[PDB]
């Protein structure tokens, strides 16, 4: 939930659309590279 | 895949061909297939676009 004020009120500013399979998870692949700049991974769900 | 949950884990094969049996009748609507009528209207004896 939005944690806001009693008297407050959200509206959004750019909505951005997806296909169904899709997740922000990294492949489990990922223990170290060469450009030292790996994101943190997460297992996702199969159907993604 | 249709669903993220798991109904059964028994009975699931490997691979197969599964080939779709598409009909070799195109869609045929001169008899009328594929039409519906007109909401609360009659269009009694007449040709309409
Ligand atoms: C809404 O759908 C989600 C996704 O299907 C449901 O989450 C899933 O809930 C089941 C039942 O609690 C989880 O199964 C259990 O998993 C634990 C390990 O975390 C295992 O020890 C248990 O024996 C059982 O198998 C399943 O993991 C979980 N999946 C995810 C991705 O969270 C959710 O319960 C559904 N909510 C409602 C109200 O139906």
């Amino acid at each position: 939930s939005f944690n806001l004020s009693s008297y407050d009120v959200v509206y959004s500013d750019h909505c951005f659309s997806v296909n169904s399979d899709f997740c922000p998870c990294a492949d489990p692949s990922v223990v170290n590279s060469c450009a030292k700049s790996k994101p943190p991974s997460a297992i996702c769900p199969a159907g993604t | 895949v249709i669903g993220d949950f798991n109904c059964t884990n028994s009975f699931i094969n490997d691979y197969n061909k599964t080939i779709p049996r598409i009909s070799e009748d195109v869609v045929d609507v001169s008899l009328g297939l594929g039409t519906y009528y007109v909401l609360n209207r009659v269009y009694l004896n007449t040709t309409l676009l």
